[PDB]
């Protein structure tokens, strides 16, 4: 029961154009920094 | 294991004030309760030993996502050592102490509609022992004085005579009552009898024995605090003082 | 054994000395004290002969 | 299991808010717990009691004693229509009398709904400028509020749009057909062993087979009021022309499905009934419910499975069930549904079509996580068993958008293919049943139980008893809407009038876009062959040089008791025209504003009879020929 | 009053 | 896992204590009664019924005058109760016939499948026998219910009747006429506390097939259950006959009920039955006491207790809420036994909700284990090993009621004249099957223009001489209507032409066992079929040669097993439009050809 | 802003001192309902009056 | 139609 | 029976 997007740019903008967009964007920004840490770690330690 | 080792009203209430609510809940999915199961007890029988799963076993079980389920998980943690699986409660509620959830209106949880009959029935009370019943009655008393339902608590006790006989005597707002109380609420401890490394048939008894043998290992480990040897090493905040009292009491 | 028209009443006297008497029946039956209403049919009864 | 901080933002991400908060607990006796929906199918008290109320409504409006008393008159009237051999309805047959009772009651409710739609279209066109103003100006408001505004700005004569209001204003001819009441106290199982005697046939002719009894006991009719259809029509309309197209588009689909429902009883096969499966243990930690909907008036079923908080659905075809499984091939998927779940089976009758049931299921699946389990079950069971729209306004809006989509040309289900295929399956089933019964018993016995006369609901030559409440100068007017037609060929309309007076003159007028016909007759207790029509492939008719899609027939009679209008197609099994869609309805336009004009028989003269156009009359006074 | 009852009542009175 | 919201939505609801839940029910029963029976129609047809009764030649002291208000009110109550009871017996006889047709498949079902619930077993049996009604649920029974089987509503019958007419020391003819027009206050109070119950054969098949292993046992259990029900209904009519005000059921609840200490007391007073039930719910403990409605020489309503299940305190203080039961005493006792056994694993709400719903709405509990135990106890209470000896209690109820009738009349005959007492306490209205009564037959079968009206002759709970007659009203001025009586050896066809007047068809004698000798063969019941063109109303009248015919002992399971009577011949019909003179008489089946029971051939 | 001054008897509530009923009790079964706000009740109560 | 009505109407019609 | 229908049928019978 979730939607799928081709990029983080589409994801963050789509949540912004929605009810309680300001609150949604704050959560999406934290997910962005988490995703950036995930990329660096997984590239260093592939499984 | 730490909660089950408390032997007095003072120690049990002090522990509940320190510990947060996240200890009461568990993040393992477990199984569902009230299910007839066949378990393997090979030290005694070759066939499969029948039993029934309950909320009082020390294993995590799936729980309902409501206030009723949250209270059942708290009492289960106190009387059994493990809670249930109620996720996404919220970090605001999970940071607060178990005592604060039970006897403070500031948390925001609404527990007035809770009925003690079904809670005792669901948290199977015909299968509890004397120490387990006393701890449950403590939780009921704390909740009742939180929502101003002291009269309902008394009527419930008067309906069930055996519960009245073993009901602890303390006023939730007064610290002198906690000091004077001399009930024994310990479910695990150093045993006077001979405790062996053997299995028990029932799920409740086997899990309880595991906690008992676990406490003996923890008692003799390096994590235990021997007051007679290193009383000068504890900090001043957590040192035992008679002036010490629970916050707001 | 009953060979009459309808149900009959049998009186049992167990004395006053014995403490407890346990009655079991091949089929469920009704037993009650004298001049008392009868209960539903059961298999086993426990009685005090002084009753 | 959730608390909120004071002095925080009240906005939430989710658009549908559950009555029970995120804690999923409502204190009993509070207002929130009082307005919570109630389970009707699951609760035995509410399901038992609901059937009692529906039975009372059917018995109060249609009485079994009255129907049995009018059997003799109806048989005489149906014989008065001189029909070619192989096409007569013989009401002395027990089975043929049954299908007429179901057909007459079903057709009357459908016919009355079409009349109400006609007046609604007339009122919308009269106030075009203000209707277009409301549709364009307001778009953020709810569909129910828009429907209320539209019905207020027009003389709708039924301003209320709520379910309570709809039931308050509803005619006696609209109440659904209750199958069990029709089949009560009726002989089943006449055994005539190798006897071809005329007396043996007469007694066998007086009974029905057990298959017909099961069909009636699992039959309930669905008739959608025009007020309930206005919300799906006005949810995306930008103009009155678009709105009228949607209203006609929906009723065309309801037209086709109602015809299909009657054919199921005629075919000679046991129709399945909807049921719900619940777990054996009432106090179950893991809760699941399964709904299998078998709409009698439709061609596609729906299976809804609610496992915990996850909702899944599947739409399946009701044709082609050659295998032992009841369900046919699945046309639309919405997850995995397990129909082998074991539990208590509770039977229920749906009062909404497949489209409406599907529309709510998609809306609930969108809001699966936002609503609690009780709300999901309550809203679904109320709509299915009571035709009650949910109190949640946000949920109601989403349902009507999906209802529009399934009806519009962009529907995920192509209804014309399935409706056509169901027709082919039904006629093939009837042929197989007849020949199978021809081998087992005689050809005479086969015609007794499965008649080839009836076939479709509108193909069958049926009668429609009319009700009159308007009397002008002592002449009561009885209305009957001729058309629209789902089949093409030659069609005849007749009128029967019985009144207390030994002799009298009664007048019948037929209104088109141009003018009336003004027939005058004096016969009683016999059909009169009032007017005869021909219908094109597209369903249009050249009536007096102008193409027409529907006509209004009005009968005037003094001191009358009952007026009946009979209808019969010349050829048996008239071929069906293609069901119209949104594009077809907006492509051509006809004016029904002339249908409200009425004449005064008391002031009529000899020269007034005949076909007259509006220019001949002056403003008003549509009875006198001189302008 | 039913149709059949009216028809037979009229027939009885007239004939 | 679940949130717990759906469980609370399907919990049973208290339908007696809730005042909202009592008002709604009472309205529906009143609406149901008025729709099927209209006060305007019955009052208007009073004159037609009065002339029909008088036209039957009844000796003095054995005839009824509906010109009397009390006699008319008693008759409409009697006719409504008899019609519903009579319709059930025809439904039972049809069901027995279908079972006997498919005894092989029924025997396999009863033996092979025993682990399924009682409801599941009944559904399989109904589907196999291809019965008219194939639903055992409450909704299905309500949906497939005839007009005549609707229970009679007390207050509706007693509405708008003059009460308390006072004439002082007058013997004049006019004063007698005005006295007869009114009714006594006692009869009004009785009618305000009267409601009837008529159980369906589909509801009875679950107790009958819960332990049965043979078709004969299943049929015998069905017959045994319905013998008890008919005897209880007969007691019900006799209760209103005598000059006594009947007690009516009530529930006692605390004035200010506490959340955790609440108690409920139910006192069931079945008007159709010789025994009552007292049930007390304190905590999770249920206690019941079965008392005898007869006796009660003291002020207390309860008589001696015949079955004990604990200590019930009927002197509790609290609010009193009044209701009428839709279930018999056997059904109420069956549930209270199952609830007592399963009191541990059910909550307080389930215990109260399940009990109230069954008593007030005849709704079986949704619990499968509760339902199975209930029907097992229902079978035990109606079998030969029942804890209650019914034949003793029904007999004692009969003697108590006749004694009350004598003392009530003699008490009045002292206070006013003999004529005043007679019009207020008639002696011709003893018992439901003893009294002269009429059955307004309905017909939905038309063979070649002939409407068929079916009637069940017997079974008989009294012995003596009985007479049967028909009254036929037809729109035509001249018609020919036929009556056919079907037995086992053959059928008897008679032809008549008289209209708007009762005409005796059958003279029958029934012995102590309740079995008549119809043309050289012992019969327990017969079928009467009437064929008329364009009929408007057909009524069948029954009367006993002597007033208050003596009773016939009720038949138990072994009585039904011993004697077996074939009922398959009741199904066949005849076509009067194709009748001939030589075919009109008593003929046997070997005369007729196969399939044509109209021509001798 | 009207002070009648009429003597009134004290009312004992079913909910208790907590002013909320306990789940699954006899009191919660006999509590009054809202027949107007609930659509199922209001839609019904129209039907019975129409039938009457 | 009722039984008493039918009997009265037939009396009126036949007379 | 309705008042009008009774009056109508009485008129038919007499005249």
């Amino acid at each position: 029961n979730v939607n799928y997007y081709s990029s983080f740019d589409e994801f963050i903008i789509s949540q912004y154009h929605a009810q309680d967009g300001i609150n949604r964007v704050s959560t999406c920004v934290i997910l962005g920094l988490a995703l950036q840490a995930y990329d660096q770690m997984r590239r260093a330690l592939p499984v | 294991m730490d909660v089950l080792s408390k032997g007095s009203l003072k120690e049990l209430l002090a522990h509940l004030e320190k510990t947060p609510l996240e200890e009461a809940i568990s993040y393992r999915i477990g199984t569902v309760p009230y299910q007839n199961v066949l378990i393997s007890r090979n030290e005694y029988y070759n066939q499969l030993y029948p039993d029934t799963t309950s909320l009082i076993d020390g294993v995590s079980r799936e729980g309902q996502r409501n206030v009723n389920g949250l209270i059942m998980s708290i009492i289960s943690y106190v009387v059994s050592g493990s809670g249930h699986y109620i996720p996404n409660i919220g970090f605001m509620l999970l940071r607060r102490s178990i005592l604060d959830i039970l006897t403070k209106h500031d948390t925001g949880l609404v527990t007035n509609n809770l009925n003690y009959g079904i809670i005792a029935r669901n948290l199977t009370v015909s299968k509890m022992n004397c120490e387990q019943r006393k701890r449950m009655l403590i939780c009921f008393k704390l909740l009742a004085y939180k929502d101003g339902n002291q009269n309902d608590y008394e009527i419930y006790l008067n309906q069930n005579i055996p519960l009245k006989q073993i009901a602890p005597n303390f006023i939730p707002g007064d610290m002198r009552t906690v000091i004077h109380n001399q009930d024994q609420l310990a479910i695990v401890g150093i045993p006077a009898y001979r405790l062996t490394q053997s299995t028990e048939l029932s799920i409740r008894d086997d899990n309880a024995k595991s906690y008992k043998l676990g406490y003996v290992d923890w008692y003799n480990s390096n994590s235990f605090l021997r007051e007679r040897s290193e009383f000068n090493l504890i900090r001043l905040k957590d040192r035992d003082t008679k002036y010490g009292k629970l916050n707001g009491w | 054994l009953n060979t009459g028209a309808g149900a009959a009443n049998i009186t049992f006297n167990f004395g006053q000395i014995a403490e407890t008497v346990i009655l079991k029946g091949s089929v469920p039956f009704q037993l009650a004290r004298l001049n008392q209403p009868m209960p539903a049919a059961r298999f086993t009864y426990k009685l005090r002969p002084l009753d | 299991a959730w608390v909120t901080q004071a002095y925080s933002s009240g906005l939430s991400q989710n658009s549908i808010i559950s009555l029970t908060g995120n804690d999923r607990t409502v204190a009993d006796g509070t207002f929130n717990s009082m307005i919570m929906p109630r389970a009707v199918i699951a609760n035995e008290r509410e399901h038992f009691m609901k059937t009692r109320i529906d039975k009372i409504e059917h018995d109060l409006n249609r009485s079994a004693k009255q129907e049995m008393m009018d059997r003799q008159s109806l048989a005489e009237d149906y014989n008065a229509l001189n029909l070619a051999v192989g096409q007569e309805i013989k009401l002395d047959i027990a089975t043929q009398h049954q299908l007429n009772r179901l057909g007459s009651a079903m057709y009357k409710a459908d016919h009355e709904r079409e009349t109400e739609l006609t007046d609604l279209i007339n009122r919308i066109r009269e106030n075009e400028v203000t209707v277009n103003g409301i549709l364009e100006n307001q778009k953020a408001i709810t569909a129910a509020e828009r429907a209320d505004l539209l019905l207020e700005v027009v003389a709708s004569t039924a301003k209320s749009v709520s379910a309570a209001g709809r039931a308050a204003a509803d005619g006696s001819g609209v109440v659904p057909v209750f199958g069990p009441s029709v089949a009560n106290g009726i002989k089943v199982g006449i055994d005539i062993a190798d006897s071809v005697a005329e007396a043996a046939i007469a007694v066998k002719e007086s009974g029905i087979i057990t298959q017909l009894n099961d069909v009636y006991h699992a039959f309930q009719s669905v008739h959608v009021a025009p007020n309930d259809v206005i919300k799906p029509a006005a949810v995306v309309a930008g103009t009155s022309t678009e709105l009228i197209g949607n209203l006609q588009a929906i009723y065309s689909r309801l037209r086709s499905h109602s015809d299909i429902g009657f054919k199921k009883a005629t075919v000679g096969d046991v129709i399945p009934n909807s049921y719900m499966i619940k777990p054996v243990n009432s106090t179950e930690y893991a809760s699941w419910q399964l709904y299998v909907i078998h709409p009698v008036q439709g061609s596609l079923g729906l299976v809804v499975q609610l496992m915990g908080d996850a909702l899944t659905y599947n739409v399946f075809a009701q044709y082609g069930n050659t295998s032992a499984s009841e369900f046919g091939k699945t046309v639309l998927t919405g997850g995995a549904t397990n129909t082998a779940l074991e539990g208590t089976k509770v039977k229920f009758q749906t009062k909404v079509t497949a489209q409406q049931a599907l529309a709510l299921t998609m809306a609930l699946k969108d809001a699966a996580s936002m609503l609690s389990q009780g709300e999901l079950i309550g809203y679904f069971e109320q709509y299915i068993n009571l035709a009650l729209e949910p109190d949640n306004l946000s949920l109601q809006d989403n349902m009507h958008k999906y209802h529009h989509l399934l009806t519009s040309q962009n529907s995920p289900i192509d209804w014309n293919y399935h409706d056509e295929e169901m027709h082919k399956w039904l006629d093939s089933r009837k042929t197989t049943n007849y020949d199978a019964m021809q081998k087992k018993d005689g050809t005479v016995i086969a015609d007794i139980h499965i008649p080839k006369v009836f076939n479709d609901l509108r193909n069958t030559t049926l009668h429609c008893k009319l009700e009159g409440k308007q009397t002008i100068a002592g002449y009561t007017v009885y209305e009957y809407l001729i058309g629209p037609w789902a089949h093409y060929g030659d069609i005849d309309y007749s009128v029967v009038v019985d009144t207390l007076n030994e002799e009298t003159k009664w007048y019948c007028e037929v209104i088109g876009i141009d003018g009336h016909l003004l027939i005058e007759k004096s016969v009683q207790h016999k059909p009169e062959k009032i007017l005869e029509l021909t219908v094109n492939d597209s369903g249009v008719t050249s009536f007096n040089g102008r193409n027409h899609d529907r006509l209004k027939l009005k009968v005037y009679v003094k001191d009358s008791l009952s007026v009946k209008v009979f209808r019969n197609w010349i050829g048996i099994n008239a071929p069906r025209v293609k069901t119209k869609m949104f594009n077809d309805h907006i492509g051509v336009k006809y004016d029904y504003s002339h249908f409200d004009k009425n004449i005064s028989p008391a002031h009529l003269t000899l020269t007034d009879l005949g076909w007259h156009t509006w220019d001949q009359y002056n403003a008003g006074n549509w009875t006198n020929i001189k302008p | 009053l039913s149709e059949t009852e009216l028809r037979a009542l009229k027939k009885l009175s007239t004939t």
